[PDB]
RNA sequence: GUACUCUGGGGAUAACAGGCUGAUACCGCCCAAGAGUUCAUAUCGACGGCGGUGUUUGGCACCUCGAUGUCGGCUCAUCUCAUCCUGGGGCUGAAGCAGGUCCCAAGGGUAUGGCUGUUCGCCAUUUAAAGAGGUACGCGAGCUGGGUUUAGAACGUCGUGAGACAGUUCGGUCCCUAUCUACCGUGGGCGCUGGAAAUUUGAGAGGAUCUGCUCCUAGUACGAGAGGACCAGAGUGGACGAACCUCUGGUGUACCGGUUGUGACGCCAGUCGCAUCGCCGGGUAGCUAUGUUCGGAAGGGAUAACCGCUGAAAGCAUCUAAGCGGGAAGCCUACCUCAAGAUAAGAUUUCCCUAGGACUUUAUGUCCUCUAAAGAGCCGUUCGAGACUAGGACGUUGAUAGGUUGGAUGUGGAAGCAUAGUGAUAUGUGAAGCUGACCAAUACUAAUUGCUCGUGAGGCUUGACU
RNA sequence: UAAGUUCCGACCUGCACGAAUGGCAUAAUGAUGGCGGCGCUGUCUCCAGCAGAGGCUCAGUGAAAUCGAAAUCGCUGUGAA
RNA sequence: CAGGUCGAGUAGACCAAGGCGCUUGAGAGAACUCUGCUGAAGGAACUAGGCAAAAUGGUACCGUAACUUCGGGAGAAGGUA
RNA sequence: GAACCCACUGUCGUUGAAAAGCCAGGGGAUGACUUGUGGAUAGGGGUGAAAGGCUAAUCAAGCCUGGUGAUAGCUGGUUCU
RNA sequence: GUGAGGGGAGUGAAAUAGAUCCUGAAACCGCAUGCAUACAAGCAGUGGGAGCACCUUCGUGGUGUGACUGCGUACCUUUUG
């Protein structure tokens, strides 16, 4: 809320309100909307949460994962039509909220030990 | 361009200008009058009112955040037992800068720095 | 790079036309009675009433 | 044309159904008040004054005073003209009010403003000089002009020559923005793209030239 | 964010298996390529007895980059690697096998093959 | 012999650049044997002839030897047209698509690399195109210093030798704080027919001016086939430019955390100083491009080459002599910005000043007393405005700045205590603690009492209304 | 090498090599001359932000080379050109 | 002559005994210059020339080519804790 | 590889802090090594692992004083009506 | 400021003979009065010439200034120039 009054009405007239609770380094599959001439459909993206930006409306979130041995990221805005649903498979447990360490690990040493109740 | 910027140079590195600002919060909350030139006391709002404010609740987390701040025992105490009890139920605004000429060695501006309610 | 010819007393004058000095902004204090400069604390310690030094 | 006179709050986003993601500027209006109509009789030219904002009464002078009490009108923080033709100039009278309705949703307008400052500026940033070799055994030389002219033929610096100096504070004009939506509850004009200058700075919005 | 000098790998089975960028083409002073677009390439490493020979100067298709591609709703999306694919004098594909995953910036008349090939589409 | 050198002199006398000239160089024209199945003139054109320019190689020795100190590169340019591209045309040995040749046209645009000190050239890959020239072969008190041309050394060659070169090779100090003119920005003074606060017209000046590809007309016109349009419409790019920071990123030495060494705060715990911000991981505002958006659209008027209508001189013919048209990225408008120091100093709205004496130089006269307006400035709190200035907001009848309260964001589980472990550590209290520059409220602190400047109805002559 | 007036190998009509003014080689060594690679990078495409020292303003002290005299504009022409 | 903690060390960081803050200052936080830090994608395309900068860097162990005057080359190159 | 002795590259400095330096890198570092004190060699002479190098900020013949007011077919200057 | 410096008083024929003190020129630097000067292009003068201020024998006079206007590219040396 470092916005005018009047911007803040703007956005806040927009803002979803169903998401889901996640933070970074837990695993997360999101249902993207792929449109094509008159076909639409929902195409899924899983991959681990590296970054999460709350900015309002402005929110975004970064996902990372490894697609036939390309590495593969993807900033998604939260408040988009085109992202239909969030699901949070699996929660992991981390000791800071970037993890741009992860981009130079492959195989076992980018593994994210899990959040136990 | 500067431009919304805030802080002060004064010709000085930054943990040189740290140290000096310290200092003058310590000599200001010791003697409650002091004669500076005027960009350094209107600088030195921002560094001492804050400590009052925090001075106003006396635990040990805030008698050592004080500590860590100031690095003088005598002067956390003053202002755990003087200072915070004085100005409990006062905004803001415990100093009052009042200018005072200019100095005769380099034609400088100056200022006096005091605490509002001294005596 | 240097001149070429000396500078006459004349165009000395006339870049010099913009040096004089200007007066600074005095007023009476009420209080007491003294000049003073204005928005600043009088030489005994005194502004709008009240008293510096003991 | 006739226009407005707004102030910029600010960027923003907007989403489409579709999911397109369109910056957009938000202009508050507060609606503008008419003070004079200037005719060809009395004045050679046609053209609407307006007022908007407000102003304190220590701050508004005795002149301006006695203008604005002619018309019957608030004096406002500022005044400004807009030159008309007879069928724009049909319905407005002294007194009046010109709001946000005066446009449509998906109109193309232009927007005047006052670009932000920077000051004392140089050839590398002001013309988009290129700057000369940082090794290889340069001399101090590094953002410098660069030559200014030819030989004692002619002897001189041509006029208009680009050089080191203040950029920026200019009035600037952007053509072609869409009106994206007129709120009539709030005043508020949101306009798709970027407007010159700061927030809090004041604006002009008229309808488009080009066509 | 393609420029000349720039190291590709080849996404596909013609027989490179590294190339160089030596031209963008398109336009006078044009400087970059992106997905998509057409460059001019010399081949440096390839595979043993293949169509593809080492000092090679042939056409290809840029299709992933480490610099990323906007889409319409403001997101980026950013590849590990910069990736090619080789095409003829006619600037159709050649290869028979796509390696990696890829854009939906080819789904162009001219670009339906390397997709049809593809395993993976995102 | 002197390149290890030195003194007195010369622009009386050479090398660079300027000057005069134009043999030479480049460009244009006249005649036309002929070539072109025939047909000099679609396109070339022998033997000969006449000019233009001042980019070449030269001639002279007028300026400079009490110094005009440079081969190429870099940065920044400005002009010409004998036009490279784009625009408009005539002829064609012009079916179409293309091409050739000539006329008009200077608005804009007009490659990156390998080799070499290169200019040049060759080569690779592009582009609509990679034009020819002048500007001290533009530009070194703006940068460089690879080549040439000091002192060291070597090879080939010449000389008995000191030494030398239609040669080669390795190494080898680039000074100057800008007075005047010019130019880019930004102020002070006075003027503009009493003074003041604003809003304005536009004589005029500057900026901008480029272009590819795909679809469609239409596989139509044309053509044996292969091939394949004019005109007229959409879309999407390249380069260039401007504004902006919602998005993607960079920075972010006054924000948060991890960690090494050492010293200190009496010690544990907890902290701080120094080590490039000690190092390392993030990151708010602001600034910013590689990010976002927009622009060169359309339309008038006069024309260039060229094409006409009617029409005589000259009963015919003829675009011209009378008269009437069409015609280009070029010109004037049109779009953006500046603009009345435009001394020709313009226009409109509103506001302010309506007192007495003395005298003579009897005049918008000079001196006394009273008066001090509308406003402007000094000063203060300051700014997304700024070198200083100028400009914008506010000064108690107040949110202008700081602080305070709340929020937001960032970082990522504070200290203390308690549990589980022999211990390093882990968990709970609790997403806690801390959070520059952001948003919103709030007189707690500072914008005090003030002073200076600016006056007292604004000459005369003529004319029209009163 | 995509592209090599430089580099390496070989050829030999050696303008004008050649045997102690030594000839042909040679392990090691060289702040020695030429060429090519890996890593690395603001050298560059194309620059951006930040920190310190100047620059700028105020107070104090206070130079320099130069200089016939100056009321010291543009263009085209003339003229020790 | 020359101490403490680490250290092979009289190297290096921070300290002791003992000495100092270097004889103009105060503000501001423009162009441009000097000295530093970081930098998206590319990685010598720069340039006479990778000039300058960036990069490598300790101890123990394993391993190490041509060539050789048999000494070397060699810490070759490379790798693990 | 420090001290110590040198001087290969680059930036800055060029009316400099300095009439040859600072900063970041660089070479030798038990030897044909570096260095203190006191001595010897004197100008067509000395000394030189040799550059015409050095011989008191001076070297293809040091400095000082005399011959001496050297000579100059050269340049400049030459005063009231 | 028990300073430097000055203003009175006093000495002296004279103190603007007052101590780096006889006379006190020029370059150079101030203050005061009179006139001219902020729409106009250049060796700064010269030949004309309105207005203003003071003096005055009141003038066909004297002193200062100079709006506007015709003409007008320093001096010396050395040279065909």
């Amino acid at each position: 809320s470092g916005k005018h009054p009047l911007v803040q009405a703007i956005e806040n007239s927009q803002l979803k309100t169903d998401l889901p609770e996640f933070a970074p380094g837990d695993t997360v599959v999101v249902q993207v909307k792929v449109k094509e001439g008159d076909r639409e459909r929902l195409q899924a993206f899983e991959g681990v949460v590296i970054a999460k930006k709350n900015r309002g409306l402005n929110s975004a979130f970064t996902v990372r994962k490894i697609s036939s041995g390309v590495g593969v990221e993807r900033v998604f805005q939260t408040h988009s039509p085109v992202v239909a649903k969030i699901e949070v498979k699996r929660r992991g447990d981390v000791r800071r909220a970037k993890l741009y360490y992860l981009r130079d690990l492959s195989g076992k040493a980018a593994r994210i030990r899990e959040k136990l109740p | 361009m500067r431009h919304r910027n805030s802080g002060v140079k004064l010709g000085r590195t930054s943990s040189h200008r740290k140290a000096m600002f310290e200092n003058l919060a310590n000599s200001l909350f010791e003697h409650e009058l002091i004669k500076t030139t005027l960009p350094k006391a209107k600088e030195l709002r921002r560094v001492a009112e804050p400590l009052i404010t925090l001075a106003k609740n006396d635990t040990v987390a805030n008698r050592r955040l004080a500590f860590a701040r100031t690095r003088n025992a005598a002067t956390v105490g003053k202002l755990f037992t003087v200072l915070g009890p004085r100005y409990k139920e006062r905004n803001g605004g415990y100093l009052r800068v009042l200018k005072a000429g200019f100095r005769a060695g380099d034609a400088a501006p100056m200022a006096y720095v005091e605490l509002v309610d001294r005596e | 790079a240097v001149q070429q010819n000396r500078k006459s007393r004349s165009r000395r004058d006339m870049r010099r036309s913009h040096d004089a000095l200007t007066e600074n902004a005095l007023t009476v204090d009420q209080a007491t009675g003294e000049t003073h400069r204005r928005h600043h604390v009088t030489k005994d310690g005194f502004y709008r009433g009240r008293q510096l030094f003991a | 044309a006739i226009g407005l006179v707004g102030r910029k709050c600010g960027m923003t986003r907007i989403f489409t159904d579709a999911g397109v993601s369109v910056p957009v500027t938000v202009i508050e209006v507060d609606p503008n008040r008419i003070t004079q109509i200037k005719t060809l009789e009395t004045d050679g030219y046609q053209a609407v004054q307006v007022t908007t904002g407000e102003r304190r009464e220590s701050r508004v002078t005795n002149a301006q005073k006695g203008h604005f009490a002619k018309a019957g009108v608030a004096a406002g923080r500022l005044v400004k003209e807009f030159r008309v033709t007879e069928a724009e100039l049909e319905g407005r009278e002294v007194g009046g009010t010109i709001g946000v309705d005066l446009f449509t949703v998906g109109q193309i307008v232009d927007v005047t403003g006052q670009s932000k400052g920077k000051g004392f500026q140089g050839g590398v940033k002001r013309w988009n000089f290129r700057t000369q070799d940082a090794t290889h055994g340069n001399s101090v030389s590094h953002r410098v002009l660069g030559s200014t002219g030819q030989n004692q033929t002619p002897g001189r610096v041509f006029k208009g020559k680009k050089m080191a100096g203040h950029l920026g504070d200019e009035r600037v004009t952007v053509q072609g923005l869409e009106i994206v939506s007129v709120d009539t509850e709030r005043s508020v004009l949101v306009v798709k793209g970027a407007i010159p200058g700061a927030t809090g700075g004041d604006v002009i919005v008229r309808p488009t030239i080009k066509a | 964010m393609i420029q000349t000098e720039t190291m590709l790998d080849v996404a596909d089975n013609s027989g490179a298996r590294r190339v160089q960028c030596i031209k963008v083409l398109g336009g006078s002073h044009r400087r970059y390529a992106s997905v998509g677009d057409i460059i001019k390439v010399t081949v440096k490493e390839a595979i043993p007895r293949a169509r593809v020979k080492k000092g090679d100067v042939m056409n290809a298709v840029v299709v992933r980059t480490k610099f990323g591609i906007r889409r319409p709703d403001g997101s980026v999306i950013r590849f590990d690697d910069n990736a090619a694919v080789i095409l003829n004098n006619n600037k159709a594909p050649i290869a028979t096998r796509i390696f990696g995953p890829v854009t939906r910036e080819l789904r162009t008349e001219q670009f339906m093959k390397i997709i049809s090939l593809a395993p993976e589409v995102l």
